[PDB]
This record gives C-alpha cells, sequence and structure tokens, in this order.
RNA sequence: CCACCAGCCUACCAAACCCUGUCAAACUCCGAAGGGUCCCAGGUGGAGCCUGGGAGUGAGGGCGCGAGCGAUAACGUCCGCGU
RNA sequence: AGAGCGCAAGGGUAGAAGGGGGCCUGACUGCGAGGCCUGCAAGCCGAGCAGGGGCGAAAGCCGGGCCUAGUGAACCGGUGGU
RNA sequence: UCCCCCGUGCCCAUAGCGGCGUGGAACCACCCGUUCCCAUUCCGAACACGGAAGUGAAACGCGCCAGCGCCGAUGGUACUGGGCGGGCGACCGCCUGGGAGAGUAGGUCGGUGCGGGGG
C-alpha cells in the first residue's frame, strides 16, 4: 500500500490502457526483478499482499524496492443502487501498470531465495510477471 | 427491489462555449472591418494594418492580405499587408 | 573482444530484424554509416562487455575498427534489444561509465546491512590511451546509514574525473523482516 | 565642500595607511566610502496617526534633513497592520552630509552608550556593508530628555563601494569605528 | 444595486440629458459633471432625479 | 529601460532616432521599415560647438535645412529617457514643426 | 538636500566633559555631550 | 552541556536542493498521424449555386474504432467520426 | 516572470493591462464601412466620418474597466420633454 | 573601397551567463558644480542645468575559453491516416504511406544591413 493523502481530483475517469511501459524495465536497484505481462491496474491490497508474501517468506532479509506506486482512483458506486444520480467511490486506490514494467525487485537475497520469494509474491498479483536477473539492463536512466 | 440511500450531484452546468478562433489567413482578401482572430489573451499581436478590440480580437482595417510573423522576445504578429 | 560486423544498406529493419541480424548505427565526430551484427554472438561476447569492456568489429569492407557501446533502445514489450549503438573509439579523453568492483566487508556489511548500488558505472574522463579495467571501491569501514561517494573511489593515474565527485557511489541500507509487520499497524 | 574634522582627516590620513598596507595602484577603483541610510522602522503604527511619526520625523530633525516614510508590504494579521502604508522610516545620506553624520556619531553621540562595550565586530556583511542597530535614540549629541518618549532604536546602514572585510574595517578604522576587539 | 443605485445627470440652462449611475454609499454627495448636450458644444450638467 | 517601446508610442508615423551622451548631441531623423535614417546633425560630431544646449538650437535650425532639402516635414523627437527639457531646438522649428 | 521646509543646517559645536573644543555642522546650534 | 553565545551526537521527523527512477483528462519544455481553411489545378455529375410552391422528419437501432458512465458487466445507456 | 492584475478559473501580461502623481470626465453626440455569431430573435467587433471636449512639447490616445459571468423581447403603466 | 568607435536596427538565445584579456587619441562612461532650468512621498542617487583637472576600475565596446545555459543530428522505436486478420473481452499482429520527442554524436558564447566621426 501507499498513496497521496490529499492529491488533486477525489475522481478521475478510466481511461484507456493499451502498452508500451511508459518507461521502467531496466534497473538501477535491485539484482533481481519482478516485471508485469499485461495492461492493468494493480491494486494496492494486492500490492501490499506481494510486499508481505515477500518479507514473509525471507526473514530478517535485506531491502526490497517497489517501483511502482499505487495512485490510481477507483470508482466504486454504492452496493445495490440504481443506473445514474452520481458516480462511484475514492475507493481500490491502485496504480497503471503495463507489460515489461519492473514492479518489484530484490538485492542482498540469495539466488534460490530470490527466486521462491518473488515467484511467490508474483503468483500473488492479478495477473502473471517475469522473474529477471541484471546484466543488459545496464544503461539508460 | 429495495433502493435506499442514494444522492445527487451538483455539476450539471456548463459555458456556453462561444466559437473561437482565427478566422482568415494569408491568402485571403480581407477588407475593412473583417474579424480574423477570436483569443482571450494575446495569442494574435496585431500590427500592419491590422487592429485588435476591446477582448483581444484582430480583423481587417485595410482591403488587404493576411500574413503571419514571429518574433520571440516580444510576441507573436499578424500582419494584414495590401498592394501598392 | 572480437565481434562480427556487416554495412547497413538501408533495407528496412523489419527483416533484418526478424531474420537474426540485429541493427544498429555507427559513428565518429562526423562520420555516422549504418550497420548490422548478430544477435547470439552479439549478446553472448556483449555480455563481457556493455560500456565497462572495450569491442572490436571486423567488416567485409578490408577494415576492422574497435568501438565502444552506447544507447541501446529496447522493445519495451517482451523485453530485450532490439537497436544498439556504438561510438568509434580514439585517443583523446574520453567521457563514458567505467565499473567500480565492490571490495570491503565492514560493520554495514556483515552485522546486517546491504550495500546501495548507486554506480557501478561511472561517468568519468579517461584518455583512450589508458583503460581502466575495474576501479575498486573500498567498502572495508563503513556502518549502516552512512555511505561512501566522491574521490573517496580508486582514481588510476591514467583517469580523470567529472561528475560531483559528491555523487553517492554506494551506501548501506538496513534489513527488514516482522518488525515492518509492526509497522503494518 | 563641507570640510569637517574627519573629511580633512580622511583626505589626508587615509591615503597613507590604505594605499601602503592594502596596495592600491588605482586612482579610481579604490573603494572608499557610499551610501549611509538611516531606518527607524517600528511596526506600532498600526494606527495613532502621523504623530507617531511626528515622532519619526524628529529623528531626520536630528541629522539635519528631512525623511520619507517608507512603510510595509503585506498582510500580517499578527500583529495588525495589512496592506502596507505603517512606519519604516528612512533617510538617504552621502558625501559631505554623511560626513557630518558620523561626524557627531563618533565624536559625541557613542560613548554614553550604557553598554558601549565595544562597535560590534560581528555584524559584516561581506559586500563593502556594514549594518547595525542601538538601544537609545538620545545616545546622539543633539537630543535631550525633553522629548523622549520610552525607547526608540535605529539601525544604521552604510553601504561602501568596498567588496571585502578588510578594507572597509579600516576604513572603519580610519574614520573612527572603535569595535568590540 | 441601489446603494450604487442610478441616476441621470442634466444639463443647466434648461433641460438636456445623458445617462448614468451612483454610489450613494460611496462618500458620493451631489453630482456637477461636465458632459456634451444634444444642442450645442460641452457646457455643465447637474444630477437629478431617480 | 525607457523602453515600454515609447518609440512604439512613436511608431506612429516617422522617426527621430536620437541620444545624448556628456560631450556630443546625436540628433538624428530616420526613415523607419527599412531603418533608413536620412538628416544627422551633432554637436562637435558636426564639428559646430562644445555646449549641448547651444549646439542643439542652431544644430536643429541647421538641421531643418538638411530636412527641408530632402522634402521632409514631420517626424517625432525619439528618446526614452528624453525627459524633454525642450533643447528649444526642440526639432520644432528645426524642419518637423515639432510643437 | 533641496526642498524647502527640511529641518536646515547652521554650525554646533562640543563643550565635553574633558573641555573638548569640536566644530560640527549639523541641524541644531547648541550641541556639547560628553567626550 | 553553557550562557556575552555555543558546542556536540543518532539503525529519529522533515522545508528545500542534487542524484535515483516515476506518475497525470481539468499537468505541458517537444509534439505528430490528422482535420481545418484560402490560393492555383484538374474533376460533366440526379455536382453546385440562386429565387420560388409542396412535403414529410424530429422514440431510431446495430457493428466499427475513439472517450464518458457501469464493474475497462449488460442484446445496458452517452457522445463523436464511420457505415 | 512563480508578484500583482476586484471577485471563479481559463487565457494573457513587467517592451504593462501592474503601481505612484498632475489636468480632467471619450460610462461623448449624430452615423456606421465591413466581419464574428446563427433556427428566429438577442448577443459579439469596429475603421472611418462629422460636432465639440481632455490630456500630450509633440507623434497621439480617448464611444468606460486585460477579456470571458454580473442578465429580461414584448404587452402595461409611472415620470420629464418633443 | 575597409579599420576602430558612437547613434541604430534586424535574426530570436547556437545571440545568454560566468571567468578572463584589452581601449580611451575622437568618442562612451564615471567623473565635476549643485548658482541657473528642474525634480525626488528621502537622497544632485535619479532627471537635470553649467563643465575645468582627472580616471579607464566600475559602464561599455572588442578579443580567448563551454564550466552553466541554448541548439541536437543519425540509427532505431512510440503513436497514427488508409487497408486487413486474430482474441470472450482485457487486447495482439501484418502491409502501405506519415513520422515524434528520450537520448547518444556533435554543434554553439554570435549573425547582420541604414546613418555618423576619425584613419
Amino acid at each position: 500500500m501507499l498513496m497521496p493523502r490529499r492529491m488533486k481530483y477525489r475522481k478521475q475517469q478510466r481511461g484507456r490502457l493499451k502498452g508500451a511501459t511508459k518507461g521502467g524495465d531496466y534497473v538501477a536497484f535491485g539484482d533481481y526483478g519482478l516485471v508485469a505481462l499485461e495492461p492493468a491496474w494493480i491494486t494496492a491490497q494486492q500490492i501490499e499482499a506481494a510486499r508481505v508474501a515477500m518479507v514473509r517468506h525471507f526473514r530478517r532479509g535485506g531491502k526490497i524496492f517497489i517501483r511502482i506506486f499505487p495512485d490510481k482512483p477507483y470508482t466504486k458506486k454504492p452496493l445495490e443502487v440504481r443506473m445514474g444520480k452520481g458516480k462511484g467511490n475514492v475507493e481500490g486506490y491502485v496504480a497503471v501498470v503495463k507489460p515489461g514494467r519492473v514492479m518489484f525487485e530484490v538485492a542482498g537475497v540469495t539466488e534460490e531465495q530470490a527466486m521462491e520469494a518473488l515467484r511467490i509474491a508474483g503468483h500473488k498479483l492479478p495477473i502473471k510477471t517475469k522473474i529477471v536477473r541484471r546484466d543488459a539492463y545496464d544503461e539508460a536512466q | 427491489a429495495h433502493k435506499k440511500g442514494l444522492g445527487s450531484t451538483r455539476n450539471g452546468r456548463d459555458s456556453q462555449a462561444k466559437r473561437l478562433g482565427v478566422k482568415r489567413y494569408e491568402g485571403q482578401v480581407v477588407r475593412a472591418g473583417n474579424i480574423l482572430v477570436r483569443q482571450r489573451g494575446t495569442r494574435f499581436k496585431p500590427g500592419k494594418n491590422v487592429g485588435m478590440g476591446r477582448d483581444f480580437t484582430l480583423f481587417a482595417l485595410v482591403d488587404g492580405v493576411v500574413e503571419f510573423q514571429d518574433r520571440g522576445r516580444l510576441g507573436r504578429y499578424v500582419h494584414v499587408r495590401p498592394l501598392a | 573482444y572480437r565481434l562480427k560486423a556487416y554495412y547497413r544498406e538501408g533495407e528496412k529493419p523489419s527483416a533484418l530484424r526478424r531474420a537474426g541480424k540485429l541493427p544498429g548505427v555507427m559513428y565518429n565526430r562526423h562520420l555516422n554509416r549504418k550497420v548490422y551484427v548478430d544477435l547470439v554472438e552479439f549478446d553472448k561476447v556483449f555480455r563481457q562487455a556493455s560500456i565497462h569492456h572495450v569491442i572490436v568489429l571486423e567488416l567485409p569492407d578490408g577494415q576492422s575498427l574497435p568501438t565502444l557501446v552506447r544507447q541501446v533502445n529496447l522493445d519495451k514489450r517482451r523485453r530485450r534489444p532490439e537497436h544498439v549503438d556504438f561510438f568509434v573509439l580514439s585517443d583523446e579523453p574520453v567521457e563514458m561509465y567505467v565499473p567500480l568492483r565492490f571490495v570491503g566487508t565492514p560493520a554495514g556489511v556483515r552485522a546486517g546491512g546491504v550495500l546501495q548500488e548507486i554506480h557501478r558505472d561511472i561517468l568519468v574522463k579517461v584518455s583512450p590511451r589508458n583503460i581502466p579495467e575495474f576501479i575498486e571501491v573500498d567498502v572495508s569501514g563503513l556502518e549502516i546509514g552512512d555511505s561512501l561517494h566522491a574521490s573517496d573511489l580508486k582514481l588510476p593515474p591514467g583517469v580523470e574525473l567529472a561528475v560531483s565527485p559528491e555523487e553517492t557511489i554506494a551506501a548501506v541500507v538496513p534489513p527488514e523482516d516482522v518488525e515492518k509487520l509492526a509497522e503494518e499497524a | 565642500p563641507l570640510d569637517v574634522a574627519l573629511k580633512r582627516k580622511y583626505y589626508e590620513e587615509v591615503r597613507p595607511e590604505l594605499i601602503r598596507r592594502f596596495g592600491y595602484q588605482n586612482v579610481w577603483e579604490v573603494p572608499r566610502l557610499e551610501k549611509v541610510v538611516i531606518n527607524q522602522g517600528l511596526g506600532e503604527a498600526k494606527e495613532d496617526a502621523r504623530i507617531l511619526e511626528k515622532a519619526a520625523q524628529e529623528l531626520a530633525l536630528i541629522t539635519g534633513q528631512k525623511p520619507a516614510v517608507t512603510r510595509a508590504k503585506k498582510s500580517i494579521s499578527n500583529f495588525k497592520l495589512r496592506k502596507g502604508m505603517p512606519i519604516g522610516l528612512r533617510v538617504t545620506l552621502r558625501r559631505d552630509r554623511m560626513w557630518i553624520f558620523l561626524e557627531k556619531l563618533l565624536n559625541v553621540a557613542l560613548p554614553r552608550i550604557r553598554d558601549f562595550r565595544g562597535l560590534n565586530p560581528n555584524s559584516f556583511d561581506g559586500r563593502g556593508n556594514y549594518n547595525l542597530g542601538l538601544r537609545e535614540q538620545l545616545i546622539f549629541p543633539e537630543i535631550t530628555y525633553d522629548m523622549v518618549d520610552a525607547l526608540r532604536g535605529m539601525d544604521i546602514a552604510v553601504v561602501t563601494t568596498a567588496e571585502t572585510d578588510e578594507e572597509a574595517r579600516a576604513l572603519l578604522e580610519l574614520l573612527g569605528f572603535p569595535f568590540r576587539k | 444595486v441601489r446603494i450604487k443605485l442610478l441616476l441621470e445627470c442634466t444639463e443647466c440652462k434648461r433641460r438636456n440629458y445623458a445617462t448614468e449611475k451612483n454610489k450613494r454609499n460611496t462618500p458620493n454627495k451631489l453630482e456637477l459633471r461636465k458632459y456634451c448636450p444634444w444642442c450645442r458644444k460641452h457646457t455643465v450638467h447637474r444630477e437629478v432625479k431617480i | 529601460k525607457f523602453r515600454v517601446r515609447n518609440r512604439i508610442k512613436r511608431t506612429g508615423r516617422l522617426r527621430l532616432s536620437v541620444f545624448r551622451s556628456l560631450k556630443h548631441i546625436y540628433a538624428q531623423i530616420i526613415d523607419d521599415e527599412k531603418g533608413v535614417t536620412l538628416v544627422s546633425a551633432s554637436s562637435l560630431a558636426l564639428k559646430l560647438k562644445g555646449n549641448k544646449t547651444e549646439v542643439a538650437r542652431q544644430v536643429g535650425r541647421a538641421l531643418a535645412e538638411k530636412a527641408l532639402a530632402l522634402g521632409i516635414k514631420q517626424v517625432a523627437f525619439d528618446r526614452g529617457p528624453y525627459k524633454y527639457h525642450g533643447r528649444v531646438k526642440a526639432l520644432a522649428e528645426g524642419a518637423r514643426e515639432g510643437g | 538636500m533641496k526642498e524647502g521646509i527640511h529641518p536646515k543646517l547652521v554650525p554646533a559645536r562640543i563643550i565635553c566633559g574633558c573641555g573638548n573644543v569640536i566644530e560640527t555642522y549639523s541641524t541644531k546650534p547648541e550641541i556639547y555631550v560628553e567626550v
């Protein structure tokens, strides 16, 4: 989780999400990484779920970084209502993530550690991902 | 069915869009009293027989044809030059 | 080390790509022809390179010339190289990223702690007569909270610097556990 | 010209010491005196009219000139006064006028200050400027008890063509400014 | 609003007209502004009536 | 610092681009657009006299004739820091009609 | 300084506590103080 | 731990700034594809212009992509270009 | 140019629209070329012309306000005049 | 024909900053006097009116440097007319033409006409 505590617009329109990551597939941080495969929102609930499952499995572990950040307002209408009359509610605080975007990375772990960890952490999220090392990513800032 | 407490709004209010834009360009004869630039701030500064009014609007003073100009450390220019 | 090269003509990349050749451009001072290589040995060799090591491209033109890399645009989608830039070398003081090899196991390290990999690759002005290989970086006496930066690093006699030097090249950071489940609060 | 005591001495004494020790092989770059403004801005002009500025003009009356009631700038709720027209008493002194100013100053003004320990040395701007305040208005010669209300200090400002510490400092010591230590 | 209200000035030397507005709230005692009538050049003008 | 183009409030029509400086008075009359000038008259930069105010007088009137040789009738005294103390040559009698 | 209602000038002395005799030129005619 | 006033220290909080990446309909340094309109040119078609009598028509719907809304549900509704 | 530019924000502005002083009163009169806009109606822009008026040494600006909100056709009747 | 400067204007920062070197013989600028013209919500600073001695630092004019600042090719890609499949959608692919900024190379502290004086 995490988000602004006071931004600019309570509500904002859904939008269209096709692809291209916009920017963010290299590193400069971790030594292993987890990268998305589909153009969807990732919910901060799921995000912190991953953060958990991660630091959870590997206790006393080093530092993990989240390149993403859940800053998209979901419009959730009250339950059992009728059409029109308004909109949703500032629920589902999430982020816009497209394939090829490094959601999150580990550094200081172990090989199989980072493996199983990021493996499960990714298995949590509403998609599927790529577990990546660090070599080609070099340069691009 | 059961439809409990819902609500309302406050935003069903819009400003009547007023047709704004530039009407005449280089290549068109404009003869004395023809508006050719609708704007709010100085998007287009007047000049050579060009005119401005009480609301930043460019028009024709002569029976001349429009043309443009760029002067960075001054602004954007329109010059409606006629014939010798 | 060694790698093949061939002159690009101007044929649309789409084909060159879809076959097996990796398209790219090379240049020096004013020269700017177009070229291409071959993914597999290109990939394999580049691992033993980047802007850390020097490369050589032999060409069926009668001339074999070495370059360094630079700017690598990618596919984003499905993640992999799809274009490369190669700056032809010289002997006149050039600027690029020398690797910093982390060395030292102090108090930040060992007693928990994780190194802050900021700048392995750092902007330096070295004469292409000299070639700094693996600039050592002293970690031998650092503790969590602190860092290391500036001229503290190794400045080989044939290499000059020009970044800040302020820029923290590395630091040590605190680990995590179930104590952030207390933060969960 | 208006020959006072420290003026004639500046003419003469300044050239030997300044040119010999500091070394200034330029007849006109040589950074000497400059503008000396006196400023007594309060903030108590919440109102009380210019019966409160009448006090402010009495100040300029002592320097031998008439002032301008420069003022504030913004809306301050805390100590009242918004917009920006209260009390920021100011006058501009130059050449032969500031001459008589500092004249009366180091001649007779300064010694009766009560905590006249030593002219504060740590108030250097560093570009040929020197800024300081004071605790009593009557420390200067001309004004005696027959006008005083309670307390009305002054923030003296003296810019100099100088640019560094040493030159303007010893300029103050060649125009009589007895520092702390 | 009436506080600013609406009043009309008239020339002296018989009648004449021109239309205006006031501000009684603002220090507006009486008005004798200088304008031009239908007949002849610019002259006097006095304020009167609603 | 006196720009404002007072020359824009002189873009009205026909210019007299000048400037005053310590020793010389640069009284010039300029055809604009192409910025092609015409009529110059100066202090001792015209080799006339040494006091700007007297020079002015004489110069303007000398300048008058110059203007009146090239079919010149009216322009506008050009300066932002002008202040206008006249220098009652004020290029008014000096050809222009001026004031 | 110019104007007109300016508080004027005129010389002033100094009959200090030591016997000092300084010659000043400020605003009030009778200036004298301490040292 | 002192006063004429300062020192000093931290796996604390944080103004700002530098770097590391980063996000945006109501952010915009750059800015297309495109549309728009004048100028010259071709284009003979139930093109077009101009005045004049007769209408009807004003619940429309689907698919197509581009946006809203819905839950990036609806053989859902809401607009736009396209049929 | 992040200040301010009455009020909401947009656009705009320090080569002024902002802020200081002096004379004033063009929130002028009789007309309006030709254009914005558009179902009608209403709204928007203004050259020039002539009467005279204010400031400007002049060249010259002035038919209210930096603009977009502050509005109500007609029928009825009040009131002063022709 | 051109050299140095002054008045000036055009390009719109590759024209700007900063560091630096140089000129006062005509100039420019400080300077100089504050009686006269004249003005400052206060200042002869500013605008001035009258100008001998001096100065070339500051004002500026010319020169050298890129550190900052501005420009930015060329490869490739984004997105896209128009055409055509594939997927339950979320969405992906191909041709035809159109073609960015991101950045790398590298560029750049100037370009220039009217008028005036001295040589």
